[PDB]
RNA sequence: AAUAUUGACCUUCUUUA
RNA sequence: UAAAGAAGGUCAAUAUUG
C-alpha cells in the first residue's frame, strides 16, 4: 500500500569506492508506538535468493559485513558500501513492511575495472555427435573487459552467420570480467566437405582481431 | 541452522494446477510467518501472502486472491503453496521466506522454478570438448537440445570449483542449449580425471561425461 | 481523530420557515466497505440529555417527527427542518463515529416570533420568612418578546439598585416567549419602615413603563 | 422501552474519589456497548469512554485514561464510572449512552451532577408566594442553598402545564430558584397547590402547601 | 512486567442476500 | 441461516523496550 521508488536504476565505480543508493517511500514508514522506520535492505546476487543485509532502517543484520550500511528516515533512506568488491555485485531491493508489503524497482551495480584481452579457444566436433550425425565448433571467450565484443565465423575463409548460437555471462565474482560462448552447429556431410574453421574476434584491447582456427588434419 | 528447502522444478500444462513444498528447520515452525514471493524471469520481487502454521492463519495479496493458496503441515514442518488454473503470466521463480509474527523476511529459499508450455520434455545431448591433436588448458561440456529448465553442471562433482564459466541457456529452434569451460594448468590434463556432470530433472536425466584426449 | 465544525453557531428563524445547518469534518467519514457515512445528529433541548435524531448521514431513527432530515457525503453534512415548531428550541450537535468519538461545536436555534406584552405578578414576602426575620419581594414577567426588557425595584417611589436578584428562562417550548424573576430582599426590621413596593418593567409593548405595586396591609 | 435510570447528584471533596451508577433496562445488556459522556456547564461534549459488558473490556478516551474506571454487573444490568483525585475542572454533567458494538450513540440517561468543593452543604430555605380575576399566578423560592442541584415540582407532579422554573443564581456564596405556575381563577384557593422542594446533597425535602 | 502487532476461537454489533 | 466488515475477550506467537 507504500509505493517504493530507487534511483537510480544501474550503477558503475571502481572497486575500492564508495557508493550510495537511494529509496524513496511514497507515504512515510517511520512508525509511532516505537519509533522505528519499517524499512529493510536485500540482496540478490547472480543465480541466487535474496539476502537480507539491512532492517529497520539502519541496523546491521548478523554476519553480513562492515561495508554495508543503512541510513535514512521517513521516507527518504540510502543504502552505503564503503568499500566495494567484485563480489558486490548484484541488485539491491528496498522493502517496507509497515503497511502490507511492498518491493522496490531495485538497483543494479556494476564494477569498474581495467581492460582485459580475450583468451579465445577452439574445439573440434565430438567423436559421440559425429556418429550421431552432427558436427558443433564451440568457441570459448574468457575473461575480458569492457563488455563489448563482436565475434565472426569463417569456413574456408567465409563468413558465415547462420546456425550460430551465443551467450554471455555477467561480470565475474573474483575478477569482474566477461566470458563469452560461441558455437557453430552444422551436419556431419556438410563438416567433411570443408578444410578450415575460424573464430575471428573484435576487442578494444587490439586492433587487430583476436583469431583462433584449426584445419580437419 | 536455519534452513528453507523447496521442492524442485515444474513443468505444467496451461489451465491445470500445481503444487509445491518448503521444508524448515533450525527453529519452532509454529512461531513464525512464512511468506511466499513471486519473481518472474529479469524482473522483481512480489509478495503473495504467508501462513501461521499454529492455527494455519492465511493473509493474501489481493491479486492472488483465488490465484495461491497456503496451508501447512506441523508433523514435517513443511509449508505449501498450491496454485490453481496457471497460464503463460505465471511462469517464474518462486520463493518461501520466513519472518516473524508477522515481522520482516529473514530467511530465504533456494526457489522453485515453473514453467507453464504445452511442449513436451525433451532430455539434452552431452559432449564434450578437447582441443584438437601453453602453460594452461581450457576444457568444455556441450549440453544441446533440451525443454524444460533448468539444468545442473558440476565439474569433478564440485572439487573443481575455481576457474570454470557457466553460461546461461539460450532458447533456439524450440530448445534450450548450455555449455560451461574450465580452464586448469598444462600438469594437471591429461594427467588427471576432468569429467562433466549434467543433470536433467524433468527428464530424470544425469550423465558424466570425461574429457578424452 | 476526525474534527467536526458547524458554520452557525447561532441562527433564527420565524415559526413555519425552513432551515438549514452545516457541519464539515476535517477527513473524510464515508467508509468504502458498506459505502456508509459515519455522522449522526443530536438534539439537546434546554434541560434536557442528547436525542439521537439522525444516523447513517441521512437515515432517520424511528420516532423522531419526519420534519428533520439529513443529507450530504464524504466531508460536507447538511441538517434541515421543513417547518419549524416551538418545541425545535434546541442545540444540534453533529457527531462522528468511524476514528474514535468526537462531537461538533453545537448550533444553537432561535424562534422569531411575533410581539407579547408580558405578564405582570408581584408577591409580598411569606409569613415563614417574616418569622425568621427577612423579607423578599418577588415580581414574575412571564411570556414576552422580544427578550430586551428592563426591571427596577421602588420603595416608596424611590429607586432601590442593591439587594436585586433577576433570573431569566430560555423561549418557552410551546410560546417561544421569555420570563423573567426578580427579588428583592431586605430584612423585616427594614421592610416594616416602608409601606409601597413596586416593580417597573420596560418593554417594546408599552410606550409608558409597566407598573405593578402593593402597600402593607392596605 | 430502553430506559437509562442514573444515580443522583454528588458533592466531592477536593482530590477524593466519586463512583455513579447507570441501570438500564428494556434490552439485552451485554450484547450493547455502554459509553460514558462529559459535558461542563455552558460548555459542549465530551466522550470519555465504554465499556463491554459480556467480557468487561474497555476502551478509553486518551484524555481520560488516569481519570476514569468502567466496570459493569450483568446481573442487575448496572453500569458504573469512578472518577479518582477530582479537581475544580472534574465539576461537569456526565451521561450514560447505550449503542451497539460499538455502533452510534442510540439511548442517553438522565445525567448525574459532579460539584467539587470544599464547602460545606446548605439546605434551602422554601417560601410559599401567594397573591395579594379568570387568571391566577403562584410561586415558590428556593433561598440560600449549595451546592446544585435541586428539584421542584408541583402537585407531586401532577402539575406540568404553565410552569415556569427559573435557572439559579449564585450570591453571596449561595445559590437562589424561584418557580411560578398559573390556574384558572377557579382552580385556587379551591383545589390545592403545593411545591415540592428537594435537596440531595442536604438530604431534604419539603412540602409547602400555597394557602390564602 | 508494560505497550504495540499477526493469526485462531467465542460473544456481540454493522452493511447485505 | 450464509457472505463481508467492525469491537472486546481468551490463547499461541512476534516486535519495541524497561
Amino acid at each position: 500500500n507504500i509505493m517504493m521508488t530507487q534511483s537510480p536504476s544501474s550503477l558503475a565505480v571502481s572497486a575500492g569506492e564508495k557508493v550510495t543508493m537511494s529509496c524513496k517511500s511514497s507515504q512515510s514508514v517511520l512508525y509511532s508506538s516505537n519509533q522505528k522506520n519499517y524499512l529493510a535492505w536485500y540482496q540478490q546476487k547472480p543465480g541466487q535468493s535474496p539476502k537480507l543485509l539491512i532492517y529497520w532502517a539502519s541496523t546491521r543484520e548478523s554476519g553480513v559485513p562492515d561495508r554495508f550500511t543503512g541510513s535514512g528516515s521517513g521516507t527518504d533512506f540510502t543504502l552505503t558500501i564503503s568499500s566495494v568488491q567484485a563480489e558486490d555485485l548484484a541488485v539491491y531491493y528496498c522493502h517496507q513492511y509497515l503497511s502490507s508489503y511492498t518491493f522496490g524497482g531495485g538497483t543494479k551495480l556494476e564494477i569498474k575495472r581495467a581492460d582485459a584481452a580475450p583468451t579465445v579457444s577452439i574445439f573440434p566436433p565430438s567423436s559421440e555427435q559425429l556418429t550421431s550425425g552432427g558436427a558443433s565448433v564451440v568457441c570459448f571467450l574468457n575473461n575480458f573487459y569492457p563488455k563489448d565484443i563482436n565475434v565472426k565465423w569463417k569456413i574456408d575463409g567465409s563468413e558465415r552467420q547462420n546456425g550460430v548460437l551465443n551467450s554471455w555471462t555477467d561480470q565475474d565474482s573474483k575478477d569482474s570480467t566477461y566470458s563469452m560462448s560461441s558455437t557453430l552447429t552444422l551436419t556431419k556431410d556438410e563438416y567433411e566437405r570443408h578444410n578450415s574453421y575460424t573464430c575471428e574476434a573484435t576487442h578494444k584491447t587490439s586492433t587487430s582481431p583476436i583469431v583462433k582456427s584449426f584445419n580437419r588434419n | 541452522e536455519v534452513q528453507l528447502q523447496q521442492s524442485g522444478p515444474e513443468l505444467v500444462k496451461p489451465g491445470a494446477s500445481v503444487k509445491m513444498s518448503c521444508k524448515a528447520s533450525g527453529y519452532t515452525f509454529a512461531n513464525h510467518v512464512m511468506h511466499w514471493v513471486k519473481q518472474k524471469p529479469g524482473q522483481g520481487l512480489e509478495w503473495i501472502g504467508y501462513i501461521y502454521p499454529y492455527n494455519d492463519g492465511t493473509k493474501y495479496n489481493e491479486k492472488f486472491k483465488g490465484k495461491a493458496t497456503l496451508t501447512s503441515d506441523k508433523s514435517s514442518s513443511t509449508a505449501y503453496m498450491e496454485l490453481s488454473s496457471l497460464a503463460s503470466e505465471d511462469s517464474a521463480v518462486y520463493y518461501c521466506a520466513r519472518g516473524g509474527n508477522p515481522a520482516w523476511f529473514a530467511y530465504w529459499g533456494q526457489g522453485t522454478l515453473v514453467t507453464v508450455s504445452a511442449a513436451k520434455t525433451t532430455a539434452p545431448s552431452v559432449y564434450p570438448l578437447a582441443p584438437v591433436c601453453g602453460s594452461s588448458v581450457t576444457l568444455g561440456c556441450l549440453v544441446k537440445g533440451y525443454f524444460p529448465e533448468p539444468v545442473t553442471l558440476t565439474w569433478n562433482s564440485g572439487s573443481l570449483s575455481s576457474g570454470v564459466h557457466t553460461f546461461p541457456a539460450v532458447l533456439q529452434s524450440d530448445l534450450y542449449t548450455l555449455s560451461s569451460s574450465v580452464t586448469v594448468t598444462s600438469s594437471t590434463w591429461p594427467s588427471q580425471s576432468i569429467t562433466c556432470n549434467v543433470a536433467h530433472p524433468a527428464s530424470s536425466t544425469k550423465v558424466d561425461k570425461k574429457i578424452s584426449a
